[PDB]
């Protein structure tokens, strides 16, 4: 039996569920001339200037 | 929209509380309490060993 893209036997996602609907992951878009990033960085090291 | 092909179906039974039974009957009916081949001549005028 097959059912088509058209089956989905629940309700919300199973991907990232916890996430606000409006947040964007840690990505490199270009609009128009150059990109724009935009991240989060939780994980930090020791840097001492000019790092 | 975009599942994956080729999956294969695994199926399963969950009895709780049941305790399975076989009576010792001809047809496997309830006729009576006592049962069919319990007054049988083959049975009870006879010794039997079980394995």
């Amino acid at each position: 039996l097959d059912r088509g893209p058209s089956f989905k036997p629940y309700g919300g996602t199973a991907y990232n569920p916890l996430a606000p609907k409006s947040a964007p992951i840690n990505s490199a878009f270009t609009v128009g001339n150059d990109t724009h990033f935009v991240a989060q960085l939780p994980q930090t090291y020791a840097a001492g200037g000019t790092g | 929209r975009n599942a994956v092909p080729n999956q294969v179906t695994e199926r399963k039974f969950l009895v709780d509380r049941y305790l399975w039974q076989i009576p010792f009957s001809s047809n496997f009916l309830n006729m009576g309490t006592l049962t069919d081949l319990g007054q049988n001549v083959m049975y009870a005028n006879s010794s039997h060993s079980l394995n």
